[PDB]
RNA sequence: CGCCGCUAGAGGUGAAAUUCUUGGACCGGCGCAAGACGGACCAGAGCGAAAGCAUUUGCCAAGAAUGUUUUCAUUAAUCAAGAACGAAAGUCGGAGGUUCGAAGACGAUCAGAUACCGUCGUAGUUCCGACCAUAAACGAUGCCGACCGGCGAUGCGGCGGCGUUAUUCCCAUGACCCGCCGGGCAGCUUCCGGGAAACCAAAGUCUUUGGGUUCCGGGGGGAGUAUGGUUGCAAAGCUGAAAC
């Protein structure tokens, strides 16, 4: 492939959607235009197991294949979209996207400005507790 | 027993006992 | 007066189905339906009969505004047999509900 | 008897205060009892920031801060080691260090 | 499979008055079927932000700029909305001052309504111990009323040209600013967010004028 | 030790004026000598009706709550 | 409008009770076609008729108009008395202002 | 004097049709037979023709109304919209 | 839900499984419609008789405080009967019905689970007119008054402090800064003394005992149970023993 862009040293922007659960993590690259996902590998198909699929084992491993795919097809940068399961559920992202970001970096995919959407709500209807909530 | 669920024992005998009055008047 | 000249959330009464047709949709004592999501091209209209059901309908059609008087006339138990009687006996002989 | 004056919560005026929903057990916890912290956490965990600084096109223009309100109970928050015991005079004691 | 060569690969004319008007590439089919090219394109949006787009205005405070139409390789674009980012609102957001919004509907001079909305915050003032410094519940009705006021009399009376070129150097919140010192000092005003609500017409002869 | 029946008069200015021990009040009755024709007019201090006066026929007083201010250039005094 | 109607109750409690005035339709048709009548007042719920047809005695006979905010039964309430009541006129206001504040 | 002290006006049908039916009744028994307060003529005078139809003594004009009230929860709030959707910037 | 993309898993937990998936699940994208609810600002801050109350803007009456050389001249306090307000939960009909979710069914986990945990889910949550009158309705401290230590603040008013700063600059108010006054939620310290003690500026002014006034307890159990009346559509409320 002629791919898309050559003359580089200024890079070819896509945008790389981090979605990490406690017990999954995503690694989504998109271009700019928001509809045409290039790559989508998850910590589900790296991992073997059933408990291990949200370890920094799951999302570096996840973040080799994208950016294998990525230095395929031409393109260079990723902006990087962040984000948890944030509608009534946790807000911090969970232990694997502060992992993927690491290796993103070493293997290839320089890296674009990173930005937080955790969707925040503002009515924050009833969450899954009950009263007295979560017991042990 | 806690004093919350003897005052619900006390009840749901008392209901019984009601409405075995209310049946044979 | 015609739908496509009524904002959006106008209560109406006694619209039309096609145009030109005279009052056939929401009549009875006390139902309305309530124009909404206009189309600028294409003159249609969604409307939210006294079902649920949002028909389109063409936008050439008139509706007296407002809701039809009469408005939770059946909140009263009939509750005697005679005058069960006499509100269909002025209607119809669909009366006997026999098993 | 009473193990403190507040006991527990800072209603003092008020009659009724919401609760705020938990995050670890999401048992509702009126929040002038709930503990509560605010953590201005790096995106990135700062070893990890020294590769991105340097595969990055800026000259470290892009450091981004990631914010939240994580607001505890009083039940998941010894759970999980942040509220210690403290003594009969030291129950009376304010701010930390 | 490889999808990705059959993927036709076309480059985004940003519009004018920025500083550059290039932004990055993009993805589609060209052509297959019944399908034409530009189905997509007349509905694909950007969120791209400053510091590339204006020789060194704030980073944050981005844009929303979805592809208008298609010309030849360079397909093209129109204003849609100006965002912030979740870090920098949720910044300068301390415990001990107050959050006073104001947001309008408003008409442009040409059919573009946009609702843009506004959030300061009051100032602690130097020379203070006084923690607290907060306003009265009055005076956060009057500074509405600043922002509601200016907010339409610099937008209802302006077009795009005049009122998204109020938005670089935010003009407008330097103004209620300046204005509004009278009734307290405020502290780090911005629009926060401008939402794009009805256009009325596709206007190409407009849309290239626009660009030269 | 304290004394009560010579206090200082620092110390009851002070104090409220209804706790102190003679509890004279605390508004003053103002000379406002407007420039309008001829007229001195005597106006309370603590005032709570637009003071206007007969021959100029503007306004003198605001009503406030606590005192009353002046509008413009007008000179005042306290009649003992 | 508020600091304006309560006024207004307030100057049909003057009139009530030191000036001189009239009540009802056909009193105040006398009192107009004399030129003796002051203001009239008009409640809001009279008929179409009579209430242009007054009018258009006071544009002949120029005297001051009122539309009292207010149905007819209050009205009656504000002019003092337990029945109802469309039409006054003011015939000789002593020490009220009514003619003097929106005239 | 407090001739029947419960039932009120449901004291002509007696002894029958239910206990929850006859409280469910006597609120608009009353409702369709009192004499409201009429916004035209002044007086109270409006009585109800037949079921959807008001009138009024003196001046004798006839109104639309409720089917047992004079007014609904629906007659309201949709007089509320309509000007409300009319002072809306001409219609 | 309707479509554009991508593709084998996706929620799920200490693990797993039920449940959703090449008929396209999840994840990205543009919109659209519905209902609950107003996040972060949010405090040992405010107002409310109590239960209580949080997006802006209008509208309607109401109120504490403050300033008062205004006003009637004791119109006062606390209350047997009597009355209105009274969270959530329920009961009756009316509108719709997002999420959570009693019962209900399921998967595990245990010897057993009908339990915590997981998934689906009624009644309920929500709005409209009626009901019911209970709570840890807690300051577990009746309400009015008089007095007896301090300081540090603060919230709302009022006065003063020719030190700044915003309109344009006298001219007013803003914004802080150092005050003094009033009443307010709270705090710190103290051997005022009180307290069985914890502790308390009121739980002090008590054997050196008498400010005015209402409700009440009298060893634990049986028990707010039996039975009466009384109210409630009902669920239940108020009043309330005795034997032993
Ligand atoms: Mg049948
Ligand atoms: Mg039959
Ligand atoms: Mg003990
Ligand atoms: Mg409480
Ligand atoms: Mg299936
Ligand atoms: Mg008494
Ligand atoms: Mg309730
Ligand atoms: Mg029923
Ligand atoms: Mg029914
Ligand atoms: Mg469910
Ligand atoms: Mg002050
Ligand atoms: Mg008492
Ligand atoms: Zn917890
Ligand atoms: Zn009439």
């Amino acid at each position: 492939s002629l791919g898309p862009q050559v003359a580089e040293g200024e890079n070819v922007f896509g945008v790389c959607h981090i979605f990490a659960s406690f017990n999954d993590t995503f690694v989504h690259v998109t271009d700019l235009s928001g509809k045409e996902t290039i790559c989508r590998v998850t910590g589900g198909m790296k991992v073997k197991a059933d408990r291990d699929e949200s370890s920094p084992y799951a999302a570096m491993l996840a973040a080799q294949d994208v950016a294998q795919r990525c230095k395929e097809l031409g393109i260079t940068a990723l902006h990087i979209k962040l984000r948890a399961t944030g509608g009534n559920r946790t807000k911090t992202p969970g232990p694997g996207a502060q992992s993927a970001l690491r290796a993103l970096a070493r293997s290839g995919m320089k890296i674009g400005r990173i930005e937080d959407v955790t969707p925040i709500p503002s009515d924050s209807t009833r969450r899954k507790g009950g009263r007295r909530g979560r017991r042990l | 027993m806690r004093a919350k669920w003897r005052k619900k024992r006390m009840r749901r005998l008392k209901r019984k006992r009601r409405k075995m009055r209310q049946r044979s008047k | 007066l015609p739908v496509g000249t009524m904002p959006e959330g106008t209560i109406v009464c006694c619209l039309e189905e096609k145009p030109g047709d005279r009052g056939k949709l929401a009549r009875a004592s006390g139902n309305y339906a309530t124009v909404i999501s206009h189309n600028p091209e294409t003159k249609k209209t969604r409307v939210k009969l006294p079902s649920g059901s949002k028909k389109v309908i063409s936008s050439a059609n008139r509706a007296v505004v407002g809701v039809v008087a009469g408005g939770g006339r059946i909140d009263k138990p009939i509750l005697k047999a005679g005058r069960a009687y006499h509100k269909y006996k002025a209607k119809r002989n669909c009366w006997p509900r026999v098993r | 008897t009473k193990k403190r004056r507040n006991n527990g919560r800072a209603k003092k005026g008020r009659g009724h205060v919401q609760p705020i929903r938990c995050t670890n057990c999401a048992r509702c916890v009126p929040k002038d009892k709930a503990i509560k912290k605010f953590v201005i956490r790096n995106i990135v965990e700062a070893a990890a920031v020294r590769d991105i600084s340097e595969a990055s096109v800026f000259d470290a223009y892009v450091l981004p801060k990631l914010y939240v309100k994580l607001h505890y109970c009083v039940s998941c928050a010894i759970h999980s080691k942040v509220v210690r015991n403290r003594s009969r005079e030291a129950r009376k004691d304010r701010t930390p260090p | 499979v490889d999808p990705f060569s059959k993927k036709d690969w076309y480059d985004v004319k940003a519009p004018a008055m920025f500083n550059i008007r290039n932004i990055g590439k993009t993805l589609v089919t060209r052509t297959q079927g019944t399908k034409i090219a530009s189905d997509g394109l007349k509905g694909r949006v950007f969120e791209v932000s400053l510091a590339d787009l204006q020789n060194d205005e704030v980073a944050f405070r981005k844009f929303k700029l979805i592809t208008e139409d298609v010309q030849g390789k360079n397909c093209l674009t129109n204003f849609h909305g100006m965002d912030l980012t979740r870090d920098k609102m949720c910044s300068m957001v301390k415990k001990w001052q107050t959050m006073i919004e104001a947001h309008v509907d408003v008409k442009t001079t040409d059919g573009y309504l946009l609702r843009l909305f506004c959030v300061g915050f009051t100032k602690k003032r130097n020379n203070q111990i006084r923690k607290t410094s907060y306003a009265q519940h009055q005076q956060v009705r009057q500074i509405r009323k600043k922002m509601m006021e200016i907010m339409t009399r610099e937008v209802q009376t302006n077009d795009l040209k005049e009122v998204v070129n109020k938005l670089i150097p935010d003009s407008i919140g330097k103004d209620i600013e300046k204005a509004c010192q009278s009734i307290y000092p405020l502290h780090d005003v911005f629009v926060r967010k401008v939402k794009m609500l009805k256009k009325p017409k596709f206007e190409l002869g407009k849309l290239m004028e626009l660009h030269g | 030790a304290k004394d009560l029946l010579h206090p200082s008069p620092e110390e009851e200015k002070r104090k409220h004026k209804k706790k102190r021990l003679v509890q004279s009040p605390n508004s003053y009755f103002m000379d406002v000598k407007c420039p309008g024709c001829y007229k001195i007019t005597t106006v309370f201090s603590h005032a709570q009706t637009v003071v206007l006066c007969v021959g100029c026929s503007t306004v003198l007083c605001q009503p406030t709550g606590g005192k009353a201010r002046l509008t413009e250039g007008c000179s005042f005094r306290r009649k003992q | 409008t508020k600091k304006s109607l309560e006024s207004i109750n307030s100057r049909l409690q003057l009139v009530m009770k030191s000036g001189k005035y009239v009540l009802g339709y056909k009193q105040t048709l006398k009192m107009i076609r004399q030129g003796k009548a002051k203001l009239v007042i008009l409640a809001n719920n009279c008929p179409a008729l009579r209430k242009s047809e007054i009018e258009y005695y006071a544009m002949l006979a120029k005297t001051g108009v009122h539309h009292y905010s207010g149905n007819n039964i209050e009205l009656g309430t504000a002019c003092g008395k337990y029945y109802r009541v469309c039409t006054l006129a003011i015939i000789d206001p002593g020490d009220s202002d009514i003619i003097r504040s929106m005239p | 004097a407090k001739r029947t002290k419960k039932v009120g006006i449901v004291g002509k049908y007696g002894t029958r049709y239910g206990a929850s039916l006859r409280k469910m009744v006597k609120k608009i028994e009353i409702s369709q037979h009192a004499k409201y307060t009429c916004s035209f003529c002044g007086k109270t005078k409006m009585k109800r023709r037949a079921v959807g139809i008001w009138h009024c003594g003196s001046c004798m004009k006839t109104v639309a109304g409720g089917a047992w009230t004079y007014n609904t929860t629906s007659a309201v709030t949709v007089k509320s919209a309509i000007r409300r959707l009319k002072e809306l910037k001409d219609q």
